[PDB]
């Protein structure tokens, strides 16, 4: 089968739900940093250090 | 709770703390209540609960020697636009500022918002959290006990709270609390 056998083949699926929980934390973590540094760096800021 | 972990810093000389000798450990979390603070900036909560924590936080990092000892972002959370929890936050950690730093222009600042302020409850609350955490006490000796202050605190419960009955009765117990019930003793 090869010569003629033609079954499909598909991806890998990733359903764990430790790598699933990992994935969704720092997706949210990554874009929730991204947006508080682009409103804190386009407006007024504070800062806990001297000009930081 | 990650107020809690914070133990005090191991300064070397009054070295000043600056963000390149930060501990590790004080490195995360203070990441993680920038990211807490500055998200409830965007998405506030229900009574801006972790606006009152990450205040609350930040004055605990400060009282330990992590984060410059500065009072601007406490002073800024005190305005009158602010909800009335962030406010009294903030005031608290104004009145341990003055308390630990012994501050005089703070306790100027803290006695003029006592003065006037549109909330006459956040006046009450201001000379609560005075008489409860005071910047000196009796036995003290401290560079805060002028003819000044004593003069300043006896117009406060003479006049000047003439309006509320209980700014008074919170002028008289502040000035318990600072001077006691004899004559002032760090006086002509």
């Amino acid at each position: 089968p090869h010569t003629y056998i033609k079954t499909p083949t598909y991806r890998e699926p990733v359903s764990d739900y430790q790598v699933l929980r990992e994935k969704a934390a720092s997706q949210r973590r990554d874009v929730e940093r991204a947006l508080t540094r682009f409103m804190a760096k386009t407006g007024e800021t504070q800062s806990l250090f001297k000009d930081d | 709770a990650l107020a809690n972990s914070v133990t005090p810093a191991v300064s070397v000389n009054n070295e000043v703390r600056t963000l390149d000798n930060l501990n590790p450990d004080v490195r995360l979390i203070l990441e993680e209540i920038t990211r807490f603070l500055n998200m409830e900036k965007l998405l506030p909560s229900y009574r801006h609960t972790i606006t009152v924590s990450c205040l609350r936080a930040i004055r605990v990092l400060q009282k330990n020697g992590h984060v410059p000892s500065d009072p601007a972002l406490f002073k800024s959370y005190a305005e009158y636009g602010h909800f009335v929890d962030i406010r009294i936050a903030a005031l608290e950690a104004v009145v341990d500022y003055t308390k630990v730093d012994r501050s005089y222009e703070e306790l100027q600042w803290l006695l003029n918002m006592i003065q006037n302020d549109p909330v006459p409850y956040v006046r009450h609350k201001i000379l609560n959290m005075l008489t409860k955490n005071p910047p000196f006490t009796k036995n003290m000796e401290s560079p805060l006990c002028n003819e000044a202050l004593v003069d300043q605190l006896w117009k406060l419960m003479n006049s000047g709270t003439s309006h509320d009955w209980r700014l008074r009765c919170g002028a008289v117990d502040l000035y318990f609390t600072l001077f006691g019930l004899s004559r002032p003793s760090c006086l002509p």
